């Protein structure tokens, strides 16, 4: 079985959205 | 043209091909059937007079004409339509010749200047690299 | 996981955690593979073990 229960994502979940190299 | 694996001494008949079906083949159509061929009214199912097997054979023998030889036939169909590319050329990759202005199209991007060795810390899944006003700066080798 | 014009996406990134069991730290999350797939996704399911 299973529940559903509801949580706060927070700060959570980036990615990079593409495969470009940046800095600063 | 292929006279040496598909002939033999004594002959050879493992080859077939169908003259007698019920109808035209829609292209790109697969009609792999023993059904014997209607002539007249008949019902029958068999073989011999109004009654013909669907399916001939294309017996080889190393000692035909040139409209006789068995050609290996081989066609090739493209689907050149908007859609994800999977198969396709042999892109072909050259020098690098640092430190000197040269035309490069790394990996599909064209651009003109001078290329030489640099101290990034590219992560791997990266590719590319840019700036704060995109333009593209850095460039990983994809065959170093 | 998306399918922005097919091209299935999947972008992993693992994490030791700390005590608690969803963090707030911050945690890049990088590419894995990305593939042609171009079909109608509209459900989704998991596998058990
Ligand atoms: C979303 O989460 C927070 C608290 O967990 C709150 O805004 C609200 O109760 C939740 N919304 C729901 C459960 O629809
Ligand atoms: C590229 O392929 C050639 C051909 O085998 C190989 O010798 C070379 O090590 C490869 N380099 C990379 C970076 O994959
Ligand atoms: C399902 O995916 C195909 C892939 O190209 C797309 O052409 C089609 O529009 C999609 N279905 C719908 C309802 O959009």
């Amino acid at each position: 079985t299973t529940t559903q229960s509801y949580t706060n994502s927070f700060t959570r979940g980036v990615y990079y959205p593409d495969k470009v190299f940046r800095s600063s | 043209n292929s006279n040496k694996l598909d002939s033999k001494h004594s002959g050879n008949y493992d080859y077939w091909y169908r003259l007698f079906r019920k109808s035209k083949l829609k292209p790109f159509e697969r009609d792999i059937s023993t059904e014997i061929y209607q002539a007249g009214n008949k019902p029958c199912k068999g073989k011999g007079p109004n009654c013909y097997f669907p399916l001939q054979s294309y017996g080889f023998r190393p000692t035909y004409g040139v409209g006789h030889q068995p050609y290996r036939v081989v066609v090739l169909s493209f689907e050149l339509l908007h859609a994800p590319a999977t198969v396709c050329g042999p892109k072909k990759s050259t020098n690098l010749v640092k430190n000197k202005c040269v035309n490069f199209n790394f990996n599909g991007l064209t651009g003109t200047g001078v290329l030489t060795k640099s101290n990034k810390k590219f992560l791997p899944f990266q590719q590319f690299g840019r700036d704060i006003v995109d333009t593209t700066d850095a460039v990983r080798d994809p065959q170093t | 996981f998306k399918n922005i014009d097919g091209y299935f996406k999947i972008y992993s990134k693992h994490t030791p955690i700390i005590g608690r069991d969803f963090p707030q730290g911050f945690s890049a999350l990088e590419p894995l593979v990305d593939l042609p797939i171009g079909i109608n996704i509209t459900r989704f399911q998991t596998l058990l073990a």
